[PDB]
C-alpha cells in the first residue's frame, strides 16, 4: 500500500507548497498596496479640512461686510 | 483519519484562496474611486480659493 | 401610533396648503408682480411635506410630491435641484412603483449627461439595470444599460468598474446570448490582468471559462483554443483546469459517458460547484450522443 | 506523535485566520459602502458651490 | 521511506513558518484597515456638515442680493 | 494643557463680557438694535471661551459654556450651528456627566430629523444606546433607539448597517429571552446574507444561533427546523454547526450528561467560546 | 448609433453658432464695450462643445475644441481652469494621436510648477513616461520622466512613491547594458528595506537581482558581492536564491555548462522565471 | 543643469522683484495709504518664488522666502494664511536644516490650538516627535511629545492612535526608564485589548511584555504578575509565552547558566527574536551571579 501513501504524499506536498506560497504573495502585495491608500485618505483630509476653514472665513467676513453696507 | 484532516486541510486552504481573490478586486476598486475622488476635492480648493480671493479684491477695490 | 397619523394629518394639511399657495401665487403674479419668491417657498412647502411623509412610512404620495416639487422647480430654470429631487423620487418610488422610479431615473441621468457628468449617469444606469433585473424578469435592456454603463466609465479611464460590468455582461450572454461575445470580453479580460499588481494569478479562471465556451461552440474550437491559450499564458499550463479540460475532452471524445460524469463527480467533490459551471457541464452532456 | 499535534495546530491556526478573514471581508465591504455617499455628497457640493459663484459672479456686472 | 518521511518534516516546518508569517500578517491587516475606516468616518462626517453649511450660505448670500 | 489654568479664568471672564454682551441686549441695544452681528460676535467669544475650557480639560465647564453658546444662538436663525454646539456639548458631557448629554442630543436629533438628515440622526441613536448600555442599565430604551435607528437605516436601503443592527438587537433579546423576536432576525438576516455571493460564507453561524434558539423553545419543532434549514442550503449539514446541533438533539433524547458535555467540550478543544453560547448552552442544558 | 449621429450633427450646429459667438463677441467688445461676460459664455460654449463631441465619439475634434477653450480662458488671464482645460486635451488626445496629448500635458506640467503644486506634476511626467514606454520606443525620454518624478516624489518625502520609480528606472538601465545604476539603485533600496518591519521579506528578493546584474562583470565581484551582501543580511543564506547562486558559480568556474543548464531548469520547474531573469541568465551563459 | 541654471536665474530675478516689493511695503506703510493690497501682491510673489525655490533644490532658499513671507503676512489680522505657510516652511526645513523647523511647528501648534483643530495639532505633534527620534539623539523630549499627542488623540476619542502612541512611548521608556510605567501602559492597553475582538488574540505579546517589565526587578512580584494575567485571562496559560517564561524562571531560582541559555537558543528556532528582547534577557541574565 506505500504506493498510494508515496502518491499522496508527493500530491500533498506539492499542494501545500504552492497554495501557501501563493497566499504569502497575496497578501504581500495586499500590505504593500495599503499605505497608498492610507496617505491618500490623508492628503484628502488635509485639503478638505483647509477648504472648510477658507469658505467658513470667507462667508463670516462677507455677511459682516454685506452689514455694514446696509 | 490522517486523510479526512488532510482533506479538511485542502477546503480550508481552498476557501482562504478564494477569500484572497475576494478581497483583492474589491480593494483595487476602492483605491481607484479614492483616486477620483481626490482628484476632484483638488479641483474644487483651487477653484474656491481662486474665486473668492479674486472676487472679494475686485468687489473691496472699487469703492 | 400617534406619531403616524399625526403626520399623515399635518402632511394633507400643508398639502393644501402647498395647493392654495401655488394657486395665490400664480394669483399673486398679475394682482402684485412680487417676482418669483411665492413659487419657491411654494416649493419648500411641497419638499418639507414630502419629507415628513416618507417619514410617515407612505412612500408614494411622498415621490408624487418630490416630482411636482422637481417639476415646479425646473420651470424656474433651476436644473440640478429639479434632477436631485428627481433621484430621490425615483429612489421613493423603488418600493412603491418601478416604472415611476425607472423614467424619473430616467429623467435624472439624461440631464446630468446633458450637463456633463458621466459617472452619476453610469451609475444610475448600473442602479436601473439592476432593479430591472431583479424584480422585473428581462436581460437584454439590462445589458444594454450595463454596457452603457461600462462605455461611460471607460469613457473617463475608470478600467476596474467597465471591467466588472463587462465581466457580467459577458457572463449574461454565455448563460443566454450567442457565445462569440462573451469568448470574445472573457478573453480580453483574462489577458488584460496578466501584470495586474494584485491578480497576476486570478485571469486561469477566465481563461477556463473562454475554453469551457470554446467547447460549447465544438470540439475542434475547444482543442485549438485550449492549445492557443496553452502557449500563450504558459502558467495556465500548469493549472488544475488544464487537466480536468484535457480529461474531459479525452473522455468525451471516445463516447464513454462513464469517464466523462466520473470527472465532473471527482471535481465538484475536490472543490464545490459554482452553480454556472454545473449547467454548462449538464448541456455538454447532453450532447454526448 | 509529534505530527498529530501539528496537525492540531495548523488547523487551530487555519480557522482562526479564516474567521478573521471573513470579518476583514465584511469591514472591506462597509469601507466600499461608505465611499459612495462620500463622493456622491462631494460631487453635489461641487455642483453647488460651482453654479452659486458664477451666478453671483455674473450679477456683480 | 525514510527520505519521504524527512521531506514531510520539511514541509511541516515550513508550514508552521508560513502559518506563523500568515497569521501575523493579517492581524497587522486588521489593525491598519480599522484605522482607515475611522478616519474614513471622520472625514464623511465633515464634508456633510460643510455641504449643509455652503448649500444655507448660497441660499442666504441669494436672499441677501435679493434684498438689494 | 496643564498650566493653562491662567487664560481658562481669563476665558471665565471671557463668557463676562458675554454676559456684559447681554447686558447690552437688555439695555444698550435700543441703540445698537443693527447690531446683530454683535450678538454673532458674542456668540463666538462663547465658542472660544468654551473652546479654551474643553483645552483645559474643564469638561463641565466646556458643556455648560456650549449649551449656553446653543441656546443664546439659536435664534430662529442658524439651526445647524445650533446643532452643532449641541452635539459637541454633548460630546463634552459625554466624559463626566452623560445625563443631559442624552437630552441635547435628543434635541439635535429632533433638528436634524425635522431637516431631514437621518444617516446623521441614526448615528446619534446608536450613540445613545451604546453609552445607555455602557454607563446604564437600561437595555428597553437601547433596544428602542436601536429598531428606530435600523429603521431609519432600511428607508434609504442602508441595508448592513441595519442587518448589524438588528443582530445586535437579536442578540440583547435572546439574552432577555424573546426568542421569537431573535429567531425571525437570525433567520432573516441569514437568508439575507446568503443571498449574495460576498456573504454566503456567514450564513451558517446565523442559522446555527437560530437552530439554537429554536431549540430552545420547542425541543420537538427543533428538528423540523434543522431539516428545514438543511434542505433550504445543501451545505448546510457540512458545517460542523449542524453535525453538533443533531448530536446534541440527538443525545438529549436519552438522560445521559455524560455525551453532550464530552460533545461540547470536544468542541471547546478546537477553539473557545464566547459568554453567550456558553450561558445559553448553561441555561438550556439543564433541562 | 442614432444617439452618435444627432449628438454630432446638434454639435455641428454648437459649432457653427460657437464661431458666431467668438465673431459677434469681439464685434460687440469693439463697437459696445460689454465687458468680459461674453468671452466667458463662448468658454462654456466651447466646453459644452467638446464634451459633446466627446459623446459623440470623436476625440481629435474633442481635444482640439478643450485646447481651443483652454487657450482662450488663459488669454482671458485665468490658469486652474485653462490647465484643467489642457489636461483634458491630452486625455481626449490619449488615444487616436497621442503626439500633441505629450505637448499639452508638457503645458499642463509647466504651469503646475509654475504655480508651484508637485504631487500633480510627478503624476503627470509618470504619465507621460507611460505614453512613451508603451507607444514609442525612445526609452531615454521613459527614463529622463521617470527619474524626474523619482526626484519629485524623494523630495516631497514620499519614499514609497519613489522607490516605485526608482525600481523601473533600475530595471531599464540594466536592460540597456548598463549596470552601475541598476547596482547602486537594486543595493539602495535593499537596505532601505531592511529595516522595514513590513517590506524585510522582500529586502533579500532585490539584493539577489543585483548580485545577478553584479555578476555580468566576472566572477570574483559576484563572490565578494554575495559575501558582503550575506554578512549584512544574515538571514540572506536562508533562502534558496543563495544556493542558486552558488551552484552557478561553482559550475561555471570548470566550465561545467551541463550542471548549470540543468540546475537552471531545475529552478524553472520548481519556480518558473519571467523574460527579464531568463534574458539575464541566458547572456551569462553566453560565456 | 541647464534647467536648473536657467531655473536659478529666474529665481534671483523673482528675488530682485521681491526686494522690489518690500520696499515698495514700507514706501505703502510710511509714503501712502492702504498697501494691505500692494503688500498681499508681495506675499503673492513671495509664495511664487519660494514654491519656484522649492522645485529648484535650494530647500533653504525656499524655506526662508516662506518664512518671510509667513511673518510678513502676520500684520494683515490673519492666523490660518499664516499657519499653511509655517507649515510649508517648516515641511521645507524637514530636510537639509531642521532645527528652524522645530520652532515654526511650534508656532504651528500654538495657533492651531489657539483656534481649535485637535487633529491636525496631533498630527503635527507626532511628526515633531518622529523627526526629533530619526534626526535628533534625544528621547525624553520625543517621550515627552509622544504623551501630549496621546493625550490629545484620547481626548477627542481616537482610540486607535492613542493606543498605538502609548504602547510606542511606554516602550520606549522601559528601555532607558524606570518600568513602572511600562507595565502601566503595557496593562491597560493588554485590559483595553481584551474585550475588544481586534487585539484580544494579540494581547498575549504585550502580557507576555509586561511580565518580562516584571521579571526585570524582582521575582516575586514577577510570579504574581503571572498568575494574575494568567487567573484573568484563561487562555493565556495555554500560550507559547507563558511555558517559556515558567521554564525561565524556574531555571533562573536554580542559578544554572547552561539551562537558561539553552531554552533561550531552542525558543529561537521558532521564527528568530527582536533588538528588544534579546538585550531584555541579557540584562536580566548578567545580574544572576
Amino acid at each position: 500500500r506505500a504506493d498510494q501513501l508515496a502518491d499522496e504524499s508527493l500530491e500533498s506536498t506539492r499542494r501545500m507548497l504552492q497554495l501557501v506560497e501563493e497566499s504569502k504573495d497575496a497578501g504581500i502585495r495586499t500590505l504593500v498596496m495599503l499605505d497608498e491608500q492610507g496617505e491618500q485618505l490623508e492628503r484628502i483630509e488635509e485639503g478638505m479640512d483647509q477648504i472648510n476653514k477658507d469658505m467658513k472665513e470667507a462667508e463670516k467676513n462677507l455677511t459682516d461686510l454685506g452689514k455694514f453696507a446696509g | 483519519t490522517r486523510h479526512s484532516e488532510i482533506i479538511k486541510l485542502e477546503n480550508s486552504i481552498r476557501e482562504l484562496h478564494d477569500m484572497f481573490m475576494d478581497m483583492a478586486m474589491l480593494v483595487e476598486s476602492q483605491g481607484e474611486m479614492i483616486d477620483r475622488i481626490e482628484y476632484n476635492v483638488e479641483h474644487a480648493v483651487d477653484y474656491v480659493e481662486r474665486a473668492v480671493s479674486d472676487t472679494k479684491k475686485a468687489v473691496k477695490y472699487q469703492s | 401610533g400617534m406619531d403616524t397619523s399625526g403626520k399623515q394629518a399635518e402632511a394633507m394639511a400643508l398639502l393644501a396648503e402647498a395647493e392654495r399657495k401655488v394657486k395665490n401665487s400664480q394669483s399673486f403674479f398679475s394682482g402684485l408682480f412680487g417676482g418669483s419668491s411665492k413659487i419657491e417657498e411654494a416649493c419648500e412647502i411641497y419638499a418639507r411635506a414630502a419629507n415628513m411623509f416618507k417619514m410617515a412610512k407612505n412612500w408614494s404620495a411622498a415621490g408624487n410630491a418630490f416630482c411636482q416639487a422637481a417639476q415646479l422647480h425646473l420651470q424656474l430654470q433651476s436644473k440640478h435641484d429639479a434632477a436631485t429631487c428627481f433621484v430621490d423620487a425615483g429612489n421613493a418610488f423603488k418600493k412603491a412603483d418601478p416604472q415611476e422610479a425607472i423614467n424619473c431615473l430616467m429623467r435624472a441621468i439624461e440631464i446630468y449627461t446633458d450637463m456633463g457628468r458621466f459617472t452619476i449617469a453610469a451609475k444610475h444606469h448600473i442602479s436601473i439595470a439592476e432593479i430591472y433585473e431583479t424584480e422585473l424578469v428581462d436581460v437584454e435592456k439590462a445589458i444594454a444599460h450595463y454596457e452603457q454603463s461600462a462605455d461611460y466609465y471607460k469613457g473617463e479611464e475608470s478600467n476596474s468598474s467597465a471591467n466588472k460590468c463587462l465581466l457580467k455582461v459577458a457572463g449574461y450572454a454565455a448563460q443566454l446570448e450567442q457565445y462569440q461575445k462573451a469568448i470574445d470580453i472573457y478573453e480580453q479580460v483574462g489577458t488584460s490582468a496578466m501584470d495586474s499588481p494584485l491578480l497576476k494569478y486570478s485571469a486561469k479562471d477566465y481563461f477556463f471559462k473562454a475554453a469551457l465556451c470554446h467547447f460549447c461552440i465544438d470540439m475542434l474550437n475547444a482543442k485549438l483554443a485550449v492549445q492557443k491559450y496553452e502557449e500563450l499564458f504558459p502558467a495556465f499550463s500548469d493549472s488544475r483546469e488544464c487537466k480536468l479540460m484535457k480529461k474531459l475532452l479525452e473522455a468525451h471524445e471516445e463516447q464513454n459517458v462513464d469517464s466523462y460524469t466520473e470527472s465532473v463527480k471527482e471535481y465538484d467533490s475536490i472543490s464545490r460547484l459554482d452553480q454556472w459551471l454545473t449547467t454548462m457541464l449538464l448541456r455538454i452532456k447532453k450532447t454526448i450522443q
